[PDB]
């Protein structure tokens, strides 16, 4: 069964860094768009970074420059590098997989908590 | 006395050197280089001052008998205002407060350093001149274009290049719309190295709030756009009308790269 | 006061002779040796040098030294200062040789009491290059319509920069001239700047193709500026339509990465020159499926 467990969050004061990881199983990156999502309590989720099956990336404006998404093909693992974190980055982060031209073969993974406070 | 056996000398037969006339020689003398002896013919003592006035960048030397003389260039005295704003003139003539390309009698020759643009000796004049309404598109692009790969990478010329890059970094962070900074970014893209890419991104990423929404919608999509983009397996730039429209000199490096990734069919 | 002037012929050199002197008062009995040039030289006495056997008396016209050189071989040579020499006033231009009895003391003394001896410097020519001294001589050498009496600085296939001033105006007039392209191939800024102005007006000429072919990759801006002005001055011209697209406000539709979008701007039969450098970089990188 498709597994998208996220891991790597925690507590950091602002300015530090965090590296999220998602060790995907059941899905391959050669034909999936992988995306990192946010959800702060009270608000609806939002894309934060995304990487195509060919390796093109894209970002939400407020995180551009600070976050950078990458992937390891052989390890089938996508990462999110989070630098220079702002108190408003506080949310649960989770990963999303989308089959290239199928639409219905979409999956969502378990969240990881990162919080940033003085 | 006694009857001396008198002989008259063989007829004087001059040579080109002896027949030279400095008055006719401005086109011969202006292009002369450092340490190059331009022979100018016999010169009367009462003309030496005239000739030294006309050619103050040259030393007047006496080479042989009968006033035979030459000019040896010692310096280049052309000014940034008259040398830097043109790649074609190598010298000019100054008379009565006026400056002329063509020689007139009474005028004083001033000569531009032969490598003036290649040295960075024009960078303080053109950094200013090129900004504002004194901008000359052709000259200022050429100036910025040519700053790359300076002095074939001689250390003085490589520093010139660096210093100018910092100065242009600080300027174009403030407002990259100003046509000197658009050309600067345009030419960083052509260099296409790690250092030029991160200079572009550094500059674009410091632009103001209004700049980013007017010019960089491709690099900063609305959330509605970003979440639409997830549906397609093509990168966003390949379809997003904000990127087909956008001005390539203001794309981030990532976005500029990605636009190349969109497979077209041959024909 | 003198008597018995006589010319003794030499032993070997016809030019060498002996001037015997008659005397009053001390035994001034001497046979001073002297020469008088006859040869006209089409060659060198010693390396790079030609020294006529002739003393140039003070006040004598310089050309008297030059009279013993064939006018063609002379064009290369300059007349410099020369070594102190003495001459018989009444026979001026005679080179006295200081040998044995003949001694600088003697010669100094003779002049003080008599005016039949004067002094000056020996004719000393040295090789340089052709002596250019006129505007037309420059135009001929630089353009190569006539090359024969030209120095290397003005006849080195534009390696040095001496001809750049002249060639700016020359090539503006005959841009297709093969020498103008050799000039432009030395890639110095006044040539490139000149062709940027030319091609900004006549990009469609084949000499502008060669211009672009040269300045790229290293000096590409000089072509981009010309493309901009030319396509600005000819909006609507078909070869312009990749670089200044005429149905849009700004002409950038197929700029940069987007050049690859139209098959036309990609076309390998069409001329690089009709694309900006950044464009034609990207052309060589289209991902065709």
């Amino acid at each position: 069964e498709v597994q998208l467990q996220a891991s790597g969050g925690g507590l950091v004061q602002p300015g530090g860094s965090l590296r999220l990881s998602c060790a995907a199983s059941g899905i391959v990156f050669s034909n999936n768009r992988m995306s990192w999502y946010r959800q702060a309590p009270g608000k609806q989720r939002e894309v934060v970074a995304t990487i195509t099956s060919g390796g093109a990336t894209d970002y939400q404006d407020s995180v551009e420059g600070r976050f950078t998404i990458s992937r390891d093909m052989a390890k089938n693992t996508v990462y999110l590098q989070m630098n220079s974190l702002k108190p408003e980055d506080t949310a649960v982060y989770f990963c999303n997989a989308r089959r290239d031209n199928f639409a219905t073969a979409i999956y969502w993974g378990q969240g990881t908590q990162v919080t940033v406070s003085s | 006395s006694v009857e001396l056996p008198k002989r008259d000398p063989p007829p004087g037969v001059p040579t080109d050197e002896m027949l030279l006339n400095v008055d006719k020689m401005h086109d011969v003398i202006a292009p002369a280089k450092l340490l190059e002896y331009v022979y100018i013919g016999p010169l009367a003592k009462d003309k030496e001052d005239k000739v030294k006035k006309r050619y103050p960048e040259f030393r007047l030397v006496n080479t042989g008998p009968g006033g035979l003389s030459a000019l040896l260039r010692q310096s280049y005295a052309g000014t940034a205002p008259n040398c830097c704003r043109t790649f074609q003139r190598t010298h000019y003539w100054k008379k009565d407060g006026k400056i002329s390309d063509k020689y007139e009698e009474g005028a004083v020759l001033e000569s531009c350093w032969p490598d003036v643009h290649d040295t960075g000796k024009c960078d303080v004049d053109l950094f200013d001149w090129c900004q504002g309404d004194t901008f000359d598109r052709n000259i200022c692009h050429q100036w910025i274009g040519s700053a790359f790969n300076r002095s074939n990478r001689a250390v003085e010329g490589q520093q010139s290049l660096i210093n100018l890059y910092n100065k242009m970094q600080t300027l174009c962070s403030k407002d990259a719309s100003v046509p000197i900074c658009e050309s600067f970014l345009h030419h960083l893209r052509a260099h296409n190295t790690e250092d030029s890419k991160e200079m572009i991104d550094y500059i674009l990423r410091q632009q103001s709030a209004d700049f980013k929404q007017k010019y960089m919608r491709c690099s900063y999509p609305t959330r509605d756009k970003l979440e639409e983009s997830l549906k397609y397996a093509e990168p966003r730039e390949c379809w997003d009308p904000e990127c087909s429209n956008a001005n390539v000199n203001f794309l981030l490096t990532r976005n500029y790269n990605n636009l190349g990734l969109c497979n077209i069919v041959r024909g | 006061t003198l008597n018995r002037i006589k010319i003794a012929p030499g032993i070997a050199d016809i030019r060498d002779k002996y001037m015997e002197l008659g005397f009053n008062y001390p035994e001034y009995n001497r046979a001073v040796k002297f020469a008088e040039e006859s040869y006209t030289y089409y060659y060198e006495t010693s390396p790079g040098e030609i020294k006529p056997k002739f003393c140039l008396i003070d006040g004598m016209s310089i050309d008297h030294c030059s009279s013993f050189i064939v006018p063609e071989f002379a064009k290369q040579y300059v007349l410099i200062h020369g070594e102190p020499c003495s001459s018989f006033k009444f026979r001026p231009g005679s080179l006295i040789y200081y040998q044995n009895e003949v001694t600088p003391e003697y010669i100094k003394d003779l002049k003080h009491a008599t005016d039949y001896i004067a002094s000056g410097q020996r004719c000393h020519f040295i090789k340089k290059d052709y002596l250019l001294g006129d505007s037309d001589s420059v135009a001929k050498c630089c353009s190569k319509t006539n090359t024969k009496h030209c120095p290397k600085i003005f006849n080195n296939n534009y390696k040095t920069e001496h001809c750049d001033d002249f060639m700016t105006g020359f090539c503006r007039n005959d841009p297709g001239n093969p020498n103008c392209l050799e000039w432009l191939r030395a890639k110095r800024k006044p040539a490139m700047s000149t062709y940027s102005d030319i091609c900004s007006k006549h990009m469609d000429a084949r000499y502008c193709s060669e211009f672009i072919r040269i300045i790229r990759p290293d000096y590409f801006t000089f072509g981009d500026t010309a493309l901009y002005v030319f396509c600005n001055d000819h909006k609507g011209n078909r070869n312009c339509w990749c670089a200044n697209y005429p149905k849009s406000n700004s002409g950038d539709k197929y700029l940069g990465p987007r050049v690859c979008w139209l098959h036309e701007c990609t076309d390998e039969s069409r001329d690089r020159k009709w694309l900006y450098y950044n464009q034609d970089v990207q052309r060589t990188r289209c991902k065709y499926v």
